[PDB]
């Protein structure tokens, strides 16, 4: 309708949890023992085949250091260790799930406890300590297969205390410094009037939070609670980190199962051939293996180049939602959450980081009769800021995001020309506070 | 084994046990090069000093893992001794522990790094990760 | 089709494509902000181009001043592009090239079954015809591990390509939350001005 | 100059088109039939190859499912299906094309 308008008169904080995958598993592979398997001979003919391993090896070396980047760029953002402030409420925003708790020696907050507890590593772990694959005959483990075949994960740089003990320091600084953080050295600032800032930052005036704070808080802290028992009830919030474990899982498995196959050889085991066959015609068998085996070995590590973009591309937008929306308040709509933008907190997860997006969401919208000017004496008044709307009986101005009817002074206004050209011109009187 | 059965095969058709055709016994063939090992190393042309990195394997089970009955001399000194040090990510040697964190000059892993540092030696130590701070809230 | 390529058609139909897009200007155009932060707020539009010049930092009256010739200017605007987009030839080739691109590499792959790979023949029933199994499958094999090395570069191919796809969908993505469902500070994101 | 400033004083409403690329053709293959047609020989040979032709598929079907999410993250990204007003024209703003 060309005169009607639509105001929140409520909202809700709310917060929403981004789970991004920022690093994969440091894949390695000794290419000599994956296709030749320890026998002399062939080494001679992979001799022959030159510097394929070489090329082989260096571009995993390339995968792997930057499995470390991604990690550290998105972490190692802040060179100020901020300790754990030791009371976690700030003015009825209760952070105690979000920081760590000295109640245990994992320095890991208690949300961070259920995401790492949400995932489940296909090794669980990178150890597989060298008398363990010497087991009975149900002890046959693809990661022993993958182990004999020279096929290895290396653990990354950063230990995941460390990794937390980043995410600790970024939101004690959050919760203790606001935008200074991001911009230099973290001023203190108090968390209330950290939030009535972050307020004017979405447009509602800075009263707005301190006369309601006591329900913002309990909306902050229910929602919190809500992400807790989401998570631990949940069996899929975390599928974007668990599918990348698959992926990798995958990956290596097929790539040991591939030594199966014969390529075209009188058999896929080498020791068979060389058992069995004169090198004036082994050379041959040998040749179809080396070739096929290679093959399948460049096929992975091709995939694992176009798997590690993908992941750094996610990296790098990791990165920059915890310099935007974490060290800072974001004005791009839909980037840090759904609603304007009041805060983020990061919180790691294995492999990936996880963004609690506090947001603000209107709510309860009230139609109301607007109008784009009033004329008071022959020339038209617009709002300086805001609309100007009717509750029924009195024109206001209020702000566009919450309805607070102001009375329309000459301060809210500035005056533009006679109020003949403005189609929708209204006759309302303009108050001036010097009158009476 | 099965009563008939001379070998198993696993996934991989890397033959893992044998049947002992005299005793009956079953052995179990495990790779000659099991395991990962990895150099660290200064530059050549400033130190040919270097540490090894026995990626999954326990500092008591090093001279082990690694057939040291079957290298050198020259090799053997890097199978135990003093500069032995227990980090995840295996056992390294031939680095001395430092309780002094540094920046990360080789990333080892699992929270360790390595230096050429001051005679000079190969040392090892746990990144710093920054500055320690406190905000007066 | 004879040699297995086929393509599987879209999830959704052009039909639901355009569905949304006309939700998304229907919304625009009676909502603004709101349509993206929330539940979509009616607002008369003159009054929602009025705080969008707010946005770029000109005085409010400056458009409900001379909303006439802003309307006017607009309509010939979207105008323009209709008459271009009806006489161009080039203005989607962008589009063109990602279906030209994608159809050349099927016709590569079943032309490379032409190849004969260094055996006797290109033709598969042309060795089991002509030779027994003892020297068939030397033959055969060849031709097995030279198309099924065809296959993997294709693969390989495709992936490189969905990669970039997925770089411009991400894209496109963001410019639908920021340039549609906002306004963009950001310089030159949602087009020059 | 130092102490001159050009101001504008008129301005221009610019639509201006940005086409960009979404999806691409989800593609399939067969990978027996490309191999060895129909011939049983050939598919008995090709076991011997084991899990490319199943590894390929993997692939390409990763990309086939990539393409909806392509199309429906950029789309989607609104649950109302607000209905198409009745008039086309606010406030003089034509939207009837
Ligand atoms: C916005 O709505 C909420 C409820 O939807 C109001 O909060 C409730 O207020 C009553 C009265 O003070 C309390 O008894 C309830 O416990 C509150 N519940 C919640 C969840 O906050 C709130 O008052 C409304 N805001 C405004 C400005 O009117
Ligand atoms: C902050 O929230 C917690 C609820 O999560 C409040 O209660 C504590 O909750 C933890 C587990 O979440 C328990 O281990 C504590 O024993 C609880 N303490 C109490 C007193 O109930 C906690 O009190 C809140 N803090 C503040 C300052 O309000
Ligand atoms: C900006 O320039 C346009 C013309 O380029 C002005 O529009 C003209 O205004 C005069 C007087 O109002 C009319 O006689 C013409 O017919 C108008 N032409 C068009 C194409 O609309 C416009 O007034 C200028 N804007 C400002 C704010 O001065
Ligand atoms: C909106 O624009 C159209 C021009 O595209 C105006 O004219 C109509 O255009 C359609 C084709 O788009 C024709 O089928 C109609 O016959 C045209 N009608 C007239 C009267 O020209 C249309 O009038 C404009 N609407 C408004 C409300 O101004
Ligand atoms: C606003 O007005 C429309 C039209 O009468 C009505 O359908 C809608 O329910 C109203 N909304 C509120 C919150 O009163
Ligand atoms: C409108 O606001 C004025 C405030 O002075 C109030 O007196 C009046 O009752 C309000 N009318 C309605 C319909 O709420
Ligand atoms: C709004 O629409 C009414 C008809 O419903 C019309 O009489 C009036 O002039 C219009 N005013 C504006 C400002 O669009
Ligand atoms: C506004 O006031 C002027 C002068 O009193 C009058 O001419 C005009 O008709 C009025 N308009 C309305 C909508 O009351
Ligand atoms: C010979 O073989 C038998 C049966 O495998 C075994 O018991 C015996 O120890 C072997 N050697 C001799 C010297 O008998
Ligand atoms: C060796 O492994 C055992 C468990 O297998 C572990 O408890 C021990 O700590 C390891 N060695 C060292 C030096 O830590
Ligand atoms: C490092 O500190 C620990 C503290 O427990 C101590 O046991 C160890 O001897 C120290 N080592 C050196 C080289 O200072």
């Amino acid at each position: 309708s060309n005169n009607t308008i639509a105001i929140p008169t409520n909202f809700s904080i709310s917060v929403t949890t981004e789970v991004m995958p920022v690093s994969m598993a440091k894949t390695s592979v000794d290419c000599t023992m994956y296709i030749c398997g320890d026998s002399t001979e062939c080494s001679n003919l992979l001799l022959q085949y030159g510097s394929f391993c070489t090329q082989l090896n260096r571009a995993l070396s390339g995968i792997a250091v930057e499995q470390d980047k991604n990690t550290r760029e998105v972490f190692a953002q802040v060179k100020q260790m901020y300790k754990t402030p030791a009371i976690k409420d700030f003015g009825g925003f209760n952070f105690s799930q979000i920081l760590p708790d000295p109640s245990k020696p994992t320095k890991r907050s208690f949300i961070e406890d259920l995401l790492f507890n949400k995932v489940t590593l296909a090794d669980a772990g990178f150890m597989k300590q060298y008398g363990e694959c010497l087991g009975d005959i149900s002890a046959r483990d693809l990661i022993c297969a993958q182990k004999f075949n020279g096929l290895t994960v290396l653990p990354p740089l950063l230990t995941d205390e460390m990794i937390a003990a980043y995410t600790a320091a970024l939101v004690s600084g959050t919760a203790t410094a606001g935008w200074t953080f991001g911009a230099g050295a973290a001023l203190q600032i108090p968390f209330a009037m950290q939030m009535a800032y972050r307020f004017n930052g979405i447009g509602v005036t800075q009263n707005v939070l301190y006369e309601n704070q006591k329900q913002i808080a309990n909306q902050f802290n229910k929602a919190i609670s809500q992400i807790q028992e989401s998570l631990t009830t949940t069996s899929t919030a975390l599928g974007k980190l668990q599918d990348v474990v698959n992926q990798n899982a995958q990956a290596l498995n097929t790539l040991v199962k591939q030594l199966s196959s014969n390529f075209g050889a009188i058999s896929s085991v080498l020791n068979d051939i060389l058992s069995r066959l004169d090198k004036v015609e082994a050379e041959v068998q040998i040749d179809r293996l080396i070739t096929g085996r290679l093959q399948s070995l460049q096929t992975y590590v091709t995939q694992q180049l176009i798997r590690a973009a993908e992941i750094r591309a996610s990296a790098n937008l990791a990165a920059t939602k915890m310099s935007e929306c974490v060290l800072g308040q974001s004005k791009r709509v839909d980037f840090c959450g759904k609603g304007y933008h009041l805060m983020s907190f990061p919180q790691a997860a294995p492999h990936g980081v996880v963004f609690l997006h506090v947001t603000y969401v209107p709510s309860q919208e009230r139609n109301f009769t607007t109008a784009p000017a009033i004329c008071h004496e022959g020339k038209a008044y617009f709002p300086r800021e805001g609309v100007f709307v009717s509750n029924g009986t009195s024109w206001f101005i209020t702000q566009r995001n919450f309805y607070s009817p102001q009375i329309i002074t000459t301060d809210n206004t500035f005056v533009s020309g006679n109020c003949d050209v403005v189609i929708g011109i209204i006759n309302n009187t303009v108050y001036d506070p010097l009158q009476p | 084994f099965q009563p008939f059965q001379q070998f198993g095969r696993d996934v991989s058709d890397f033959t893992d046990s044998v049947r002992d055709p005299k005793t009956l016994e079953i052995l179990d063939i495990s790779p000659c090069s099991f395991g990962g090992v990895s150099v660290i190393t200064p530059g050549t042309n400033t130190s040919s000093e270097v540490a090894v990195l026995y990626q999954d394997v326990n500092c008591t089970d090093v001279p082990t893992a690694i057939h040291a009955d079957q290298l050198t001399p020259a090799w053997r000194v890097y199978s135990t001794g003093v500069n032995v040090f227990q980090t995840q990510a295996g056992c390294l040697i031939g680095a001395e522990h430092v309780n002094a964190s540094y920046e990360c000059d080789i990333p080892i892993g699992a929270g360790i790094c390595a230096s050429y540092h001051t005679q000079k030696s190969i040392v090892a130590y746990t990144m710093s990760l920054g500055a320690e701070n406190s905000i007066a809230y």
